[PDB]
């Protein structure tokens, strides 16, 4: 069963156009 | 780096017998063989020669004389005088090996006293407390509690405290600071340091004394190895290491333990058996009898004969035994054995003189066997006896009545009762961990034989060991100093490795190799490579490639079991949430592997008891033949079914845990030892299982496991009555309630005490029961759903805790588990741990959060979710309530934003003037500006713009002004919520504009509304806030300068949603549209919002065409931007933690390392100071100090700086900015950052509008404390967008952002940074103010006009598209129009009741009254004047007026920080007036009341409080005038007292009978 | 002298596996006659909380959809106090739930229950318990019987004719003899649809206890009980059988323990 990582990190980008 | 180490088997490397070495006995040893048992005698060593002088107590320093009592000690110990010149004079490390005696308290005191003297100051009275603290480790609680009581009495004169660490649920954080010197076990201290949140207080520890370091050989040895390894593997946080003091037994590998503890050649001591205070002669009765009957006979005959010899010599005896029950048999067997030959002539020596003391004492004991024995002879001492009988038996032994005294293991540690001879009768002992009768361990034997030989009276001492012939060689090597202290770290390698990975110290294989260097295993592997299965010492050398292999093998086990993530090729390690549970709650890696697989969503209660039993802690547990007969009854007659048969080991652990909850007594010592082992481990193992199910979201296992956690602590089932938990409760009431089948909820709501007594049968025992029912915790929950988007759903909750807080039964912290569960109850949607405290109980408190619905629920909603609130401690204190979605209308998915035409560019030349071209600086407009330009500049249409920060939104307002001036339109107005931004624009517009046809003369407005009306006529352009202009525009019928306006520029029009000030902004926009529609005048409206979700309703409201609404996406920017959102578990109800603080510094250092400046955002000024001092550290450890120009340049700036606090931070290279402050300090700090002189810049949350701008930005913590509600409220979206907007992109690469936040807030921020948050109205809260205002100015004549008034607002638009948001049950157009009508009917009835208006029939007429006219004039809230009229009177004094003024609703915007209540109470006794009798101290009214007096008295207030005073003084002028008008309207001379108060506010002074002070 | 309930509670653990195989009859979809939509989440929980051997039953409420009037969507299952038997059950009266919120216009559709036997019709005790409840109140109610055998469940809705209400009125109690002209024809084959898009909820008694097998004489069939929205308890839950927990309470005080035996963690 897939255990999630501790200290969750969600990178977000604004590529535009 | 690509080279992967080999996957070696860790099970092979473990120790998993004596190899016939034959122990070298000392000289004078002899043997004597007998048919029953052999004997090996060794005489005691000789006393050593006096080669030195013992250091006197009086010769020590005068300040630490009382530490050693002169009557007791006289002089120092023989061994202590040798180590004094190393221990006391030297601050370096040391290890002292000696026999079990000495003065371990006194040796520790020398190291403690020198640690005190570093922070001691003879000029002061006592030493400095908060700078440091001490730690002391010791094997068991018995030895820990002894060292706490000793250190208290020893250090009594200093006033220093001492307390045992007990590992509470974050409860004893107040005492740990007050103590100063902690004492604990290895396991407690390991768990304390393992949790990385506690690393703030680890730097204060600068002395770690470790008692009995020879425990390294035992199964618990790796705990000590991890503690010492964790100490030296933590230097990057703080530079200063702590001192380590070792205390050992005289065994081999003592040099290796010194190198492990970093002990130099100076303080590496080893005193052999000769230096013991009372020399110990050994003896070993090796039993030959192999038969079981003859073995037990041989132990008795061997014990009897040695007891007989010691009495012939004339010596007292102690006889250790394996259990409580053997203690009684050994005493009575000796009594029967003596009865043949000697009888009671040898024992109880004398009659008449001696026996009279024995006779009177014999009656005192309560037990039957204890009374029978003590009269004749031979004592007894164990845990089974009461505390008095132990104290009775100990004292009479010291007097010397009883010669023999049979004892248990408890007598060795803590009791301290010396004797000449001692006998260990049988070395067999039951180990429930390994599930079999092991032999007695080395540390246990040495502690038992420590009791031998009285130092004062006896010249020498004797110690005997009765055991099997095979075990004689084992116990020879213990006493004769030939039992190697080896390392057992391979067994606990995987557990201790995972712990450091969770803490954040091991991110790769190289980190773990360096960590392993500081273990005791590493030293012993180098010393004995043959022993520890090392492949080749010559090839590896320093065991680098072996540790590479050991770490990799351990990490591969953690990878498969999913405690850590591990990419071996690239070589990177990361802890899982499952691993975090293993670390914190101290679980074995094998047990977590069982929990992860077995715990399904369908895990029933029967499965949970099985899964508990499958743990690795109960691996070696098994059933025996003698146990099966008793377990047969327990297994079949258990409450919860057990699937496993009696022969299965899992059935034994299962039934015994159930037995512990039922409180089943039984005789079997094997099982009664096993049940003790199970319930101790049960506390943390079930808690681990609970935390796994809570993370995964399995509601039914989670709720069941919470009861199993209660059962572990409380020793009871749910079906048992909750009154069992109360300590002082009648037994007759509890007994009877369990019999009668009555539901427990019925007993809570009994209001009167008479109903309780009759309901619970016993009336005499009642009344006390009525009190205890009110002490029991219960809560009134009410929840309301609120849809923002289709997917997102807000859940507003109000909670009223209803119980009287007794400090005895509760403590000071009652935790509750909040859970939002789905319709079934199986899935957990949202959860949070509430923490209730004495102050909040009784009062209501709000609570809100958001959850995103799934695709199943979005299309067709469920009927309801469930909101549960279960108490963690108390039984049957859960409160499920349904959160209804009955008739809920979800708002539809937002339409696509206005797509920018990529190939539409505009230049500055397209303006129709040469002077207009010079002002803009830049020569070409950006893509977003170029889109709006044509409709914005050339056309005079009302236009909307929705664009993110840093896209020339200020210049868009300026374009509207340029078109306005060339046409010569006339008067114009600019609006902006931020008062800071208005001050910037005024100075900028006066310079850059204000010379274009005429002069322009631009003005700012201010606090005084009379002067603002003059500034309206005086100016062409105005800048103002929503509050300033909305109040000025109220009487627009009379004021012709308001209606004559052509241009309105509403900047930050998104802020209409932001609370009451947003509703005022909405009212302003609605008013000018009402004026434009009614007076038929074309007034232009240029709204300049940020990116909204949908601007159709906004533009239609504002009076704009479909064409002129440019609502762009947040995706479209002039420069690229990349955001990073880091979550952390258990960080909801605090500002920020150490993991966030470190990751902020590392990100700031990484930004500075790439030649880019970086800013950091924090909650307040106090956070910036502490983070600044932390940033002066950290950067000390890493080679990166100051940077950016030399120290000669910064010194002249710092010397002429205003604030004293900013000298040290700005020197080391970290600028600070906070609200208020000197304009000198702002100018210096900003310009140093802009030039590139200072690297890092800490900024307060208050100064987000101060557009400093930078390459990278860091949001360290997204929480701020609110003193009114007493909650850490989260950052809003508009607050983050302000900080995110400052991140300007570089030419080489894009600008970065780092949001350090909690788990729950990531889902909100990630959603609403990409998608705009739907802009809703806040008009309904101020509906009393708006209607009353428009009634006062003769706009609203009848109540039909109130309905017509709504159609001009934004509230009327947004309530139709999203009715469920505003609490509309009937979502159909009829129900909405009914809700609008009932909103008026309810509001008008509130106004007419409080004498604001009056309604007369014979359509109606609604004339205004005195209170309504006062409210509309000064711009004060309906609720404020309502309170003022009720509170004020004909004889309300100056004191009453100041209190009534402070209770106003306008002061809710004044923030109450953490610890302001402590300052205000200290400030109040300086000030003259008193706060009213029955009113709360922790309140906003309290802060305003005192701060106004400090303003009159002119006290030097701090930087935070003087800024709060400025915010208070802004609202104070209209409110004092309201008090004057309320009094004079009724008609009192009393009004002139309020006029005297009005004078005091404008000049800032009391009426002191002295006109000269106001000058 | 038997402790035979223990095996059923163990067998109840695997009732989630029976929800893999779900069967519906669906003979001929008649447009003029009514059709009843049962949420899958109600069927999930109701089978999970029920017993493997002993019969478990409950009322059902709901209302018509906006599209069609005769499409009766089942909104709520209502568990009530009951004494379960093998192929039979003593159910309480039609519960008053007008005081609870969000209950405006809840049409009493009928009742839902488990069953040991598989049939094409309503059994003797099934028709009697239907007529005992729904004779005076509403004749056009339904009966969703669930045949739950190992590794599967089979649903079948039935509607009792006026001939059945006479026979149920005549033959009351456990058994007025073995039969008096019992017939398969008494129950008409009603339509039933299992949807997993629409969701439903549970209403339960205020005390939470609905299973009175171990409660005994506390079961009052004529009584008026209080109710609330909540997650229902399983058949052999802690609260339904408090007799086994109160076998040996003992009244034991605290114990000191040895110095080595004391907990290091504290």
């Amino acid at each position: 069963k897939r255990a999630l990582p501790n200290i969750e990190n969600d990178i977000i980008k604004l590529s535009d156009s | 780096n690509p080279a992967i180490p080999p996957v070696i088997d860790l099970e092979k490397i473990k120790f998993d017998l004596m190899t016939v070495t034959k122990v070298s006995l000392p000289e004078g040893s002899f043997k004597r063989v007998k048919p029953q048992y052999d004997e090996i005698h060794i005489p005691a060593p000789s006393k050593p020669v006096i080669d030195y002088e013992l250091k006197e107590i009086t010769s020590l320093p005068d300040w630490c004389q009382e530490a050693f009592p002169s009557s007791e000690t006289t002089s120092l110990n023989p061994i202590q005088s040798k180590v004094f010149h190393a221990a006391f004079e030297g601050d370096s490390n040391m290890l002292i090996c000696a026999p079990t005696g000495s003065g371990k308290t006194n040796i520790a005191l020398l190291t403690v006293l020198k640690a005190l003297s570093h922070h001691y100051n003879p000029k002061t009275k006592k030493l400095n407390l908060s700078a440091f603290k001490i730690v002391y480790i010791a094997p068991l609680k018995a030895l820990v509690q002894e060292q706490v009581r000793e250190f208290q009495r020893r250090l009594a004169f200093l006033g220093i405290k001492v307390a045992e660490l007990t590992g509470d649920s974050r409860l004893s954080r107040k005492q740990i600071d007050e103590t100063q010197v902690l004492v604990s076990t290895p396991e407690k201290w390991d768990i304390t340091t393992r949790n990385s949140n506690n690393l703030a207080i680890v730097e204060l520890v600068r002395l770690l004394i470790i008692d009995e370091i020879h425990l390294l050989h035992d199964d618990r040895g790796p705990v000590l190895e991890s503690i010492v390894a964790r100490t030296f593997w933590a230097s990057k946080y703080g530079q200063e290491y702590p001192r380590i003091i070792g205390l050992s037994a005289t065994l081999p590998n003592y040099e290796d333990v010194g190198r492990f503890l970093r002990v130099p050649k100076e303080g590496l001591f080893y005193f052999d058996s000769s230096f013991r205070p009372c020399p110990l002669s050994q003896q070993f009765c090796g039993i030959k009898e192999r038969n079981s009957l003859k073995k037990l006979k041989a132990m008795n005959d061997a014990c009897y004969e040695k007891v007989l010899e010691s009495i012939n010599e004339g010596n007292q005896i102690i006889v250790f035994v394996h259990s409580r029950k053997e203690t009684s048999r050994t005493a009575t067997w000796l009594k029967n054995k003596f009865a043949e030959e000697n009888i009671t002539h040898k024992l109880t020596k004398n009659d008449a003189g001696s026996k009279q003391i024995l006779k009177t004492e014999a009656a005192n004991v309560l037990d039957p066997s204890l009374r029978k024995l003590i009269e004749s002879g031979i004592g007894t001492h164990h845990a089974g006896l009461t505390r008095s009988d132990r104290s009775l038996s100990e004292d009479l032994f010291a007097d010397g009545l009883l010669q023999v005294l049979v004892c248990t293991a408890t007598l060795a540690w803590g009791v301290n009762l010396p004797a000449h001879t001692v006998i260990i009768k049988g070395t067999d002992v039951y180990s429930p961990e390994k599930g079999s009768w092991e032999q007695l361990s080395p540390q246990d034997v040495l502690q038992m034989l420590g009791r031998a030989g009285r130092p004062r009276y006896d010249t020498f001492g004797e110690g005997i060991i009765i055991t099997d012939q095979s075990n004689v060689q084992y116990y020879l090597s213990v006493l004769n100093q030939q039992l190697p202290i080896e390392s057992q770290f391979v067994s606990k390698l995987v557990d201790n490795l995972n712990a450091e990975v969770v803490a954040g110290n091991i991110k790769c294989r190289n980190d773990a190799v360096n960590w392993l260097a500081y273990t005791y295993l590493y030293v012993r592997m180098l010393a004995s490579p043959m022993l520890y299965k090392v492949p080749d010492i010559s090839s590896d050398g320093q065991l680098k490639k072996f540790r590479e292999s050991l770490v990799h093998s351990a990490l591969c086990i953690l990878k498969e079991q999913e405690l850590v993530l591990y990419d071996a090729e690239n070589d990177v390690i990361e802890a899982t949430d499952l691993g975090n549970i293993a670390s914190s709650f101290y679980i074995n890696h094998a047990s977590m592997d069982v929990y992860n697989r077995e715990l399904d969503e369908h895990t029933t209660q029967i499965d949970l008891f099985r899964i508990f039993s499958m743990s690795e802690e109960f691996k070696y547990v098994s059933v025996r033949y003698e146990e099966k007969r008793e377990l047969k009854q327990l297994l079949e007659k258990a409450p919860i079914p057990i699937r496993e048969d009696i022969d299965d080991p899992l059935a034994k652990v299962n039934v015994l845990l159930q037995s512990y909850f039922s409180q089943l007594k039984f005789e079997g010592f094997a099982l009664n030892s096993d049940i003790v082992f199970i319930h101790q481990n049960a506390g943390r193992l079930l808690r681990a299982m609970f935390e796994i199910c809570l993370k995964r979201g399995w509601g039914h296992p989670t709720r069941m496991l919470l009861n199993l956690c209660k059962s572990a602590t409380t020793k009871m089932w749910p079906t048992n009555c909750p009154l069992r938990q109360f300590k002082t409760c009648p037994v007759e009431v509890i007994k009877r309630l369990e019999a009668s089948t009555v539901p427990w909820g019925d007993y809570l709501q009994l209001e009167t005490p008479a109903e309780v007594g009759r309901a619970i049968r016993s009336e005499k025992y009642g009344k006390q029961v009525y009190d205890l029912l009110k002490r029991f915790p219960k809560m009134s929950v009410t929840c309301n759903a609120q849809p923002i988007t289709r997917s997102v759903m807000r859940f507003n909750i109000e909670i009223i805790a209803d119980w009287i807080w007794d400090m005895n039964v509760h403590g000071s912290l009652e935790p509750f588990l909040l859970m939002l569960e789905d319709t079934d109850g199986d899935s957990i949607l949202y959860y949070d741990v509430l923490f209730i405290t004495p102050d909040i109980v009784g009062h209501e408190f709000t609570l809100s959060f958001t959850y995103e619905l799934k695709q199943h629920n979005q299309n067709n909603l469920p009927p309801n979710f469930f909101l549960t609130l279960i108490s963690e401690n108390w039984w049957h204190s859960e409160f499920e309530i349904p959160v209804s979605f009955n008739g809920f209308k979800l708002p539809k998915k937002f339409p696509p934003p206005t797509p920018l035409l990529e190939n539409i560019s505009i230049s500055t030349s397209e303006l129709g003037n040469d002077d207009f071209s010079e002002v803009f600086e830049f020569k070409t407009f950006n893509k977003i500006q170029s889109q709006v330009f044509e409709s914005l500049y050339n056309s005079n249409d009302s236009v909307f713009v929705g664009s993110g920060k840093g896209t020339g939104k200020t210049a868009m307002a300026e374009l509207a002004l340029l078109n306005h001036w060339r046409q010569n339109k006339g008067r114009a107005v600019y609006i902006n919520p931020s008062g800071e931004k208005i001050d910037f624009l005024l100075s900028d517009w006066n310079k850059r504009f204000s010379h274009l046809a005429g002069g322009k003369i631009i003005n700012k407005l201010g606090n005084d509304p009379s002067l603002n009306l003059k500034l309206l006529a005086k100016s062409h352009v105005l800048l103002a806030t929503p509050v300033q202009f909305e109040l000025l525009s109220r009487r627009w019928r009379q004021r012709k300068n308001i209606q004559s306006l052509e241009l309105m520029i509403y900047d930050d029009a998104h802020e209409i949603s932001q609370g009451v000030y947003g509703a005022v902004y909405e009212t302003l926009i609605s008013r000018m549209i009402f004026i434009a529609t009614q007076l038929e005048k074309k007034i232009r409206f240029v709204c300049l919002s940020n990116c909204l979700a949908n601007a159709r309703d906004f533009g239609e409201w504002a009076g704009m065409t479909k064409s002129n609404i440019y609502n762009f996406s947040p995706s479209e920017r002039i420069e690229p931007l990349e955001i990073n959102i880091q979550s952390f578990k258990d960080v909801e109800h605090i500002s920020f933690n150490f993991s966030m603080l470190q990751m902020a510094f590392e990100a700031s250092a990484a930004a500075a390392g790439n030649r880019n400046s970086s800013s950091v955002f924090l909650p307040s000024r106090k956070d910036c100071m502490e983070v600044a001092s932390a940033f002066m550290k950290f950067s000390k450890a890493i080679e990166w100090d100051m940077l950016n120009v030399e120290e000669e340049q910064i010194v002249p700036y710092i010397e002429k700086l205003t604030d004293g606090h900013l000298r040290a931070p700005l020197k080391h290279g970290v600028g600070i900015l906070y609200k208020g402050m000197a304009s000198n300090d702002e100018r210096i700090v900003k310009r140093l950052y802009e030039y590139g002189a200072v690297s890092v810049l800490l900024i307060s949350k208050d100064c987000s509008a101060f557009a400093c701008k930078t390459d990278e930005v860091i949001i360290l913590g997204t929480n701020l404390y609110d003193g009114a509600e007493h909650k850490y409220m989260p950052y809003t979206i508009n607050e983050l967008l302000e900080m995110v907007g400052l991140a300007s992109g570089n030419d080489s690469m894009a600008g970065k952002v780092l949001i350090l936040t909690s788990h729950n807030m990531k889902a909100y921020y990630k959603k609403f940074l990409i998608e705009p948050l739907p802009t809703e109205s806040y008009l309904q809260y101020i509906i009393h103010d708006t209607l009353n205002n428009e009634i006062a100015n003769s706009i609203i004549q009848s109540k039909q006009d109130c309905v017509d008034w709504f159609t001009y607002s934004y509230f009327y638009r947004r309530i139709h598209v999203n009715p469920s948001y505003y609490g509309v049950r009937d979502t159909s157009p009829h129900g909405i129009s009914v809700f609008l009508s009932n909103l008026v009917e309810t509001c008008l009835n509130d106004l007419v009741e409080s004498s604001f208006i009056e309604i007369d029939d014979t359509t109606e007429i609604i004339s205004t009254l005195s209170n309504g006219l006062i409210a509309s004039h000064y711009g004060v809230s309906f609720f404020t004047i309502q309170s003022f009229v009720s509170s004020l009177s004909n004889t309300s004094t100056l004191k009453n007026m100041l209190y009534v003024l402070s209770t106003a609703v306008e002061f809710e915007s004044v923030p109450l920080r953490k610890g302001d209540r402590a300052l205000l109470v200290k400030l109040s006794k300086r000030l003259p007036l008193r706060f009213p009798e029955h009113t709360s101290s922790g309140s906003v009214s309290f802060k305003v009341f005192l701060l106004l007096q400090a303003y009159f008295s002119r006290l030097e207030l701090p930087v935070d409080f003087q800024n709060d005073l400025k915010d208070i003084l802004e609202k104070v002028v209209p409110l004092i005038n309201v008090v004057v008008d309320i009094l004079s309207a009724n008609g009192y001379l009393n009004a002139t007292t309020a006029m005297d108060l009005a004078q005091m506010l404008i000049q800032g002074v009391w009426d002191v009978d002295n006109p000269l002070r106001q000058i | 002298s038997k402790n035979e309930w223990r095996k059923s509670a163990i067998a109840n653990t695997l009732l989630y596996l029976r929800l893999k195989n779900i069967y519906v009859s669906a003979d001929d979809f008649v447009e003029e006659q009514n059709v009843y939509v049962l949420p899958k989440n109600l069927l999930k929980k109701f089978i999970e909380i029920s017993d493997v051997k002993i019969q478990v039953a409950a009322f059902i409420y709901g209302m018509s959809a906006k599209d069609h009037p005769k499409v009766k969507e089942i909104k709520t299952v209502v568990l009530v106090p009951q004494l379960g038997h093998v192929g039979s059950v003593q159910i309480s009266n039609i519960p008053d739930i007008g005081d609870l919120p969000d209950t405006e216009g809840l049409e009493l559709l009928g009742w839902i229950h488990t069953q040991t036997e598989e049939l094409k019709f309503m059994a003797a005790s099934e028709v009697a318990t239907h007529s005992k409840l729904f004779a005076d109140k509403k004749r056009d109610c339904i009966d969703i019987s669930i045949f739950s055998t190992p590794g599967s469940v089979s649903l079948s809705a039935y509607n009792l004719t006026d001939e059945g209400y006479q026979w149920g009125e005549e033959n009351k109690d456990i058994m007025n003899v073995l039969s008096e002209g019992f017939e398969p024809t008494f129950s008409t084959h009603a339509q039933l649809l299992l949807s997993d898009r629409i969701t439903g909820n549970f209403i339960i008694p205020s005390g939470n206890v609905w299973n009175y097998t171990f409660m005994g004489t506390a079961f009052n069939q004529e009584g008026d009980y209080n109710f609330k929205y909540g997650i229902p308890l399983e058949f052999y839950n802690e609260m339904h059988r408090p007799v086994h927990f109160l076998q040996f309470s003992e009244l034991a005080g605290d114990e000191e323990l040895e110095a080595e035996q004391i907990d290091v963690f504290s």
